[PDB]
Formats: structure tokens, C-alpha cells, sequence
């Protein structure tokens, strides 16, 4: 199984570096290019470039010449992608994803790395329970963390079905806040235990929530 | 550098119907043209390559055609897990350029949301703020009107809201009102109560806690 | 000797005509009575990509293994150091075209051992002067070349 795993979101000021990475398994790394793509709401898809790991030749977009560096490491089937003098246009969702020798287009791509430029600090958020009083709903308060994103699992990813996830929302205070809802039979709420466990990785901030009626 | 223009920019379909897309080139770019579907959350997917060719696996419904400038992908029978922006790419030129996208969302029938309220949690208290929060799961269309209030009195410019995308297998939506007051304001009333009119509802629907 | 321009095919005629390999008989799979008629070629100056590695690229018809064979002697004569390479041969990973001529064992996806594109055009000529029945520079990453059946 061939998969592209991308390093974790960054949040840096503007004017520092970046440098983020995507490691290739399920296939030989020197037998396919990679490719770096960014995701932004300004641009959409845009190509930033093109490693070959076999002759380490790379070819770059004229308009990330200056902004971009592609590297590799064969040894560890790593590719590395270095943004310099940052602004807020680098901030975006940054894909490494593969061709197959058939045409500089791509059939496997990573999950995507979130960049955010900002002068703002890491903050990891509050987790408070959102409890439940045929069906019955609960959840977990995920407040007040900078940047984006975070993620939400429950019960350590064994409960996914009736789960919503919501899009995060700005505060005024400049920090992010969501919930994480799931419904689930009123029958189980005195014998199953139910825990949101919250991964903010830029603030380091890890939480398993246990929720109860 | 190639341009590629992606209309329309939205869509919205039944299940059953035809999508028609069209992407143009600002020059000939041959059959050198790929389609992907990037679903919500998710990274891109290659449908499409060679303008026509269809990637293993990719069900009949989805095709391809054109050769020059003039690029068309359909789905003969658009289903409910086919929600997704779908992008054209060229590669003849470099650098390779993408379209910005068309969003394909699912037209189905009414429902109802069922919906919830739960009350600040004491932790939260302990720290000076209170957050109550109104869930409303599983309607459509997504129009509603959330309102909040505070022994009986109608709320505004203290909720934010937030909507789910469309569900894969059933398109409908979810949505999440959360009313921020201080402890102080929070202590200082009894009646909280989440009020929800709706298309699928005949009357708007309260739920309410007293603290 | 000129090399073949971007998207230019020769003979001039679409792939599966009398006048080019002509037409598809049939998707081969490992099962088939038919697959026994597929020849693995292991010239030692032929690159097989094998990422599949099943070694599925090596496999092919008699008549593609003799036109791969002389254009593998013509690649080492034109460019010193460099050998011919497949990246597909024979095909079960459905990654080609519905009814492609790999499925049967009569097509190869082909480059330099170098992977140098700049060269993938005269690579094309060549594989049309060792007798290819179809030519295509089919993307910037590769000639396609097929063959007649038996
Ligand atoms: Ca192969
Ligand atoms: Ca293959
Ligand atoms: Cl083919
Ligand atoms: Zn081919």
C-alpha cells in the first residue's frame, strides 16, 4: 500500500523558515518523482514543484523559485520541502503527492501539511464535557486554542458512528473554539464509558475528556 | 503559464442527475487534462487522466472529453458520496496549473433537525465563563434560525454558529450554536433556552434547561 | 533520423486499425489459456521498472520481444552508456486505457535508462526504425509502442 505521511501543522511569524517533510512508504522512493502542492483559499491548487530522488534534479514553478526548496533524504524516503521569508499568502494546506511515470500528474498524495503565518502565540485549548441529559447526545467544548487545527477522536477512535466534528469558529478574542457532538442509545449512557480525546499538536496539548450524564 | 477556467462554480443536484463541468485552457494543452474529486477533509483523488481515461476503479458514471482548450467531466448519475470540489489539472504546459474548482452539494428532501441543549459545564464556571450549547443533527436544507433565550428574553451579538459539511450517505447537515456569557451574567437568570425554526419543523422547537 | 514531436503517433492511423498493431482480441489474465503465450524477456541491456514487482513488465508477445530486443541494441548505439526501459509490459493493474494493448501483451511504456525526456523524441524514431507497428509519445514520461497479434 503506497502512502505519503506529512509532518504536523506548523504555525510560524512571518519572515522565519519552515520546513516541512512527507515520507514514502509501500513503494521504492527512487522509483517516482514528488510533487508539492498548496492548497490555499486565495490561489486553490497551485504546483509549487518536482523532485526526482533518483538524480536528485528538481524543477521549481517560477512563482515559489525564490520562496521554495525541495530536498530528499533516500535513506529515510523522506522529502522535504523549505519555505523562506514567510508571509500571510504562504499560509495554506501544503501537499507532497506522486506520479506514476505516466505524466506530471498524481494519484497519491499526503494528508497535507497546515501552515499558518502569524505573529499570534500557540494556545492549546480547554476541553469541557458537553453532557448528556431512544437517542442521546454528548460531547466535548474544545475552546479557546490558536492555530488551527485540532483534532477530535472518541473513545480512541473505536466510536465513529453519529460523530460531528464541527468547523471551528473565530472568537473575537482571535482564538478558535468547536464541538464535538455524538449521539448514541440513552440504554448505554449508565454502562458505556465515553472519552473525547483532543490532539492540538502545536501547543503540545493533549486531553482525553471522560463525559458522563 | 496556463489558465484554466472551472465552471460553473457551484452545483446543485439530486441523486440521479446529470453534473456537467467544463474546464477551458487559455491555450491547446492536447488531452494533457486530469480530473480529481477532493472530498470534505480529504485529500484530492484522480478520477480522470488523458482527458478521458478513467483511473482503476473509478465507476462508470464518472467521464472525461475534450482535446485543445475545451475539457468536459460528467457524472451521468450523480450519487449521494459524490459530494466533493472537483478540480481540472493540465500538464502540457509547465508549470502544471489547476482550475479553482467546482463544488458539487446534494439536493434531498426535507428533514427536521433533532435538536439538544447542554448547559456549562462546572469546570467551566470554575474558570469565570459559561458556554451553553445547542445542537441541531441530521436536517436539510440548511437554512435554519437558532435563537437564543435568557429568561425569555431573545439574545443577540453573544452566539457564534457553526455547520458541518454534507453527510456522505444521508446529505444532510449539522449545526452547533454556542450563547458565551461571564459566570456573573450566566448566575444571574434561570430560563436558558435554544429556539429553532426550521422548513421541517411545523412550529419552531425549544429546548431549554433552569439553572 | 528526426525524433517524434509531443503527441505525434506513426503510422499515422489510430492504434487498433489494420494499418497500425490492428485490433484488440481480448484482455489476457494470469488464469488464461492465453497467458502461456507471453514470452518474459530478460535481455540484460533492457531496464524492467517492476514496481509492481511481480514482474508483469518483462511479459509480453513474441512479436513485441523481437521489436523490444532490436530497439534496445539501437538505444546503446545511440547514446553511449544508456539502455532501453519498460515501465509496463503486460498489465493486471487496470492502468491503462479500457481496452489497452497492454492488457493483452502487446504494448510497452518505454524511456532511457537515464529518464532524460529531452531524449524520449528520438527514442520514439528509434522505436519505429526497430519495427514497432505503433508509436506514440503518449506524455512527457513515456513512448508507447505496440504490436500486431500472431
Ligand atoms: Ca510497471
Ligand atoms: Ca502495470
Ligand atoms: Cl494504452
Ligand atoms: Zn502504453
Amino acid at each position: 500500500q503506497v502512502q505519503l505521511q506529512q509532518s504536523g501543522p506548523e504555525l510560524v511569524r512571518p519572515g522565519v523558515s519552515v520546513k516541512i517533510s512527507c515520507k514514502g512508504s509501500g513503494y521504492t522512493f527512487i522509483d517516482e518523482a514528488l510533487h508539492w502542492v498548496k492548497q490555499s483559499h486565495a490561489e486553490s491548487l497551485e504546483w509549487i514543484g518536482v523532485i526526482r530522488p533518483y538524480s536528485g534534479e528538481t524543477n521549481y514553478n517560477q512563482k515559489f523559485k525564490d520562496k521554495a526548496t525541495m530536498t530528499v533524504d533516500i535513506s529515510s524516503s523522506t522529502a522535504y520541502l523549505e519555505l523562506a521569508r514567510l508571509t500571510s499568502e504562504d499560509s495554506a494546506i501544503y501537499y507532497c503527492a506522486r506520479d506514476w511515470e505516466a505524466g506530471d500528474f498524481f494519484d497519491y498524495w499526503g494528508q497535507g501539511t497546515l501552515v499558518t503565518v502569524s505573529s499570534a502565540s500557540t494556545k492549546g485549548p480547554s476541553v469541557f464535557p458537553l453532557a448528556p441529559s431512544g437517542t442521546a447526545a454528548l460531547g466535548c467544548l474544545v475552546k479557546d486554542y490558536f492555530p488551527e487545527p485540532v483534532t477530535v477522536s472518541w473513545n480512541s477512535g473505536a466510536l465513529t458512528s453519529g460523530v460531528h466534528t464541527f468547523p471551528a469558529v473565530l472568537q473575537s478574542s482571535g482564538l478558535y473554539s468547536l464541538s464535538s457532538v455524538v449521539t448514541v442509545p440513552s440504554s448505554s449512557l449508565g454502562t458505556q464509558t465515553y472519552i473525547c480525546n483532543v490532539n492540538h499538536k502545536p501547543s503540545n496539548t493533549k486531553v482525553d475528556k471522560k463525559v458522563e450524564p | 503559464d496556463i489558465v484554466m477556467t472551472q465552471t460553473p462554480k457551484f452545483l446543485l443536484v439530486s441523486a440521479g442527475d446529470k453534473v456537467t463541468i467544463t474546464c477551458k485552457a487559455s491555450q491547446s494543452v492536447s488531452n494533457d487534462l486530469t480530473w480529481y474529486q477532493q472530498k470534505p477533509g480529504q485529500s484530492p483523488k484522480l478520477l480522470i487522466y488523458y482527458a478521458s481515461n478513467r483511473y482503476t476503479g473509478v465507476p462508470d458514471r464518472f467521464t472525461g472529453s475534450g482535446y485543445g482548450t475545451d475539457f468536459t467531466f460528467t457524472i451521468s448519475t450523480v450519487q449521494a458520496e459524490d459530494l466533493a470540489v472537483y478540480f481540472c489539472q493540465q500538464d502540457y504546459g509547465s508549470p502544471p496549473t489547476f482550475g479553482g474548482g467546482t463544488k458539487v452539494e446534494i439536493k434531498r428532501t426535507v428533514a427536521a433537525p433533532s435538536v439538544f441543549i447542554f448547559p456549562p459545564s462546572d469546570e467551566q464556571l470554575k474558570s469565570g465563563t459559561a458556554s451553553v450549547v445547542c445542537l441541531l443533527n441530521n436536517f436539510y436544507p440548511r437554512e435554519a434560525k437558532v435563537q437564543w433565550k435568557v429568561d425569555n428574553a431573545l439574545q443577540s451579538g453573544n452566539s457564534q454558529e457553526s455547520v458541518t459539511e454534507q453527510d456522505s450517505k444521508d446529505s444532510t447537515y449539522s449545526l452547533s450554536s454556542t450563547l458565551t456569557l461571564s459566570k456573573a451574567d450566566y448566575e444571574k437568570h434561570k430560563v436558558y433556552a435554544c429556539e429553532v425554526t426550521h422548513q421541517g419543523l411545523s412550529s419552531p422547537v425549544t429546548k431549554s434547561f433552569n439553572r | 533520423l528526426t525524433p517524434l514531436a509531443y503527441k505525434q503517433f506513426i503510422p499515422n492511423v489510430a492504434e487498433k486499425t489494420l494499418g497500425a498493431s490492428g485490433r484488440y482480441e481480448g484482455k489476457i489474465s494470469r488464469n488464461s489459456e492465453r497467458f502461456k503465450e507471453l514470452t518474459p524477456n530478460y535481455n540484460p541491456d533492457i531496464i524492467f521498472k517492476d514496481e509492481e514487482n511481480t514482474g508483469a513488465d518483462r511479459l509480453m508477445t513474441q512479436r513485441c520481444k523481437d521489436k523490444l530486443n532490436a530497439l534496445a541494441i539501437s538505444v546503446m548505439n545511440q547514446w553511449p552508456g544508456v539502455k532501453l526501459r519498460v515501465t509496463e509490459g503486460w498489465d493486471e493493474d487496470g492502468h491503462h486505457s479500457e481496452e489497452s494493448l497492454h492488457y493483452e501483451g502487446r504494448a510497452v511504456d518505454i524511456t532511457t535508462s537515464d529518464r532524460d525526456r529531452s531524449k524520449y523524441g528520438m527514442l520514439a524514431r528509434l522505436a519505429v526504425e526497430a519495427g514497432f507497428d505503433w508509436v506514440y509519445y503518449e506524455s512527457k514520461a513515456h513512448i508507447h509502442c505496440s504490436v500486431k497479434a500472431e
